């Protein structure tokens, strides 16, 4: 599923913001 | 009208940010006036505590940026916009600064301290919000946009790690890190990768319309449960949120739907929040037709969920984090590039 393959993913935590 | 009651608030709004704009309150505290107690927040743009002011006894949350990590990470002119602007605005649900000052190495805002935590923790332990659940934080961030729109402001860092939840459950959004008062387009590259409008990332030049963008995401999120662009890699992100393709879950309403096509337009002529109705195409939309939004300014609705009250200065909320000294040197840094904070 969707879900499952967010929940696997690394991006789950906290983001950081980017910049250039 | 509720459009003409509405444009006389916002008249009135603006007379009174204005005040502060063109003349900033600078030097309202001094560190030793606070005594530290856990950092709560941690960062390539600084850190927050949890401190506890000694004549008042009140909890706050204090934001501490080291003025040379400013320098280099070249975040002099936006630190500078975030603090001017988040001491010039007032409004129900945005986070209250109530002192800045600065010694020879660092800079600090004092906020209103929200125990209840982060809307990002909560939705990831729950999984996801209910319609109505979302809609009644949407429609906060709805209004706050309005109010910060008006003021020539942009956000540009919508997401919810970036909103607490209050006592009564109603939220308010923190970090101003790269908001700015700009009247024509700009072309700063910053937000966070799942949350970017495709005109940032295709470097472009942009104006306030990112901001609802990053709204459908942020709605998106809260109802799925998990972003509408995701991947390992934000290369891999910037390449699904230009793609103009999206999926939505097959439990979302129709209304639901509608408006999140709308807000996640790549089309900037069709993108709902910049057309010639600016703000009424969201606020008049079927998905929002329950949302009374007076009783939502005056928080008079009734929250969908109420953090667990455990003391004024309790953390639970919060992760823990590797505590550092505060180290003030003895000599000056950085003077002449933040003579204004
Ligand atoms: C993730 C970053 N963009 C940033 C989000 C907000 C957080 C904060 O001010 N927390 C806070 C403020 C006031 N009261 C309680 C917590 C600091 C880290």
């Amino acid at each position: 599923t969707t879900y499952a393959d967010f929940i696997a993913s690394g991006r789950t935590g906290r983001r950081n913001a980017i910049h250039d | 009208s509720e459009q003409e009651s509405v444009k006389e608030f916002l008249a009135k709004a603006k007379e009174d940010f204005l005040k502060k704009w063109e003349n900033p309150a600078q030097n309202t505290a001094h560190l030793d006036q606070f005594e530290r107690i856990k950092t709560i927040g941690t960062g390539s743009f600084g850190r927050v505590m949890l401190v506890k002011h000694m004549e008042t006894g009140n909890h706050y949350a204090m934001k501490i940026l080291d003025k040379q990590k400013v320098v280099k990470l070249k975040q002099i002119e936006h630190t500078l916009n975030e603090k001017r602007i988040l001491q010039a605005v007032n409004f129900p649900f945005l986070v209250k600064l109530e002192f800045s000052f600065k010694d020879n190495s660092n800079l600090y805002m004092v906020m209103e301290y929200m125990p209840g935590g982060d809307m990002f923790s909560h939705l990831r332990r729950i999984g996801r919000f209910s319609e109505p659940h979302a809609r009644f934080y949407a429609a906060q961030i709805v209004l706050t946009f309005e109010y910060l729109h008006s003021l020539d402001l942009i956000y540009r860092d919508l997401k919810p790690e970036n909103l607490l939840i209050d006592q009564q459950g109603y939220i308010k959004v923190a970090d101003f890190g790269f908001a700015k008062r700009v009247k024509g387009r700009t072309w700063t590259l910053c937000g966070t990768p799942e949350y970017l409008a495709p005109e940032i990332i295709l470097s472009k030049g942009y104006n306030k319309a990112v901001d609802w963008w990053a709204l459908g995401v942020l709605i998106y999120e809260m109802a799925a449960g998990y972003p509408p662009f995701f991947a390992d890699q934000p290369i891999q992100i910037y390449e699904k949120i230009v793609s103009g393709k999206v999926r939505f879950p097959s439990h979302f309403s129709s209304d639901l739907k509608d408006l999140l096509r709308n807000l996640l337009q790549v089309d900037l002529t069709k993108r709902f929040g910049n057309l010639k109705n600016g703000v009424n195409d969201i606020k008049n939309h079927k998905w929002f037709a329950t949302t009374d939004w007076i009783a939502i300014y005056q928080r008079k609705v009734e929250a969908p969920f109420i953090p667990k009250f455990k003391g004024p200065g309790d953390t639970s909320n919060f992760d823990d984090y590797e505590e550092e000294e505060i180290r003030v040197s003895i000599n000056e840094k950085c003077g002449k590039e933040f003579s204004e904070f």
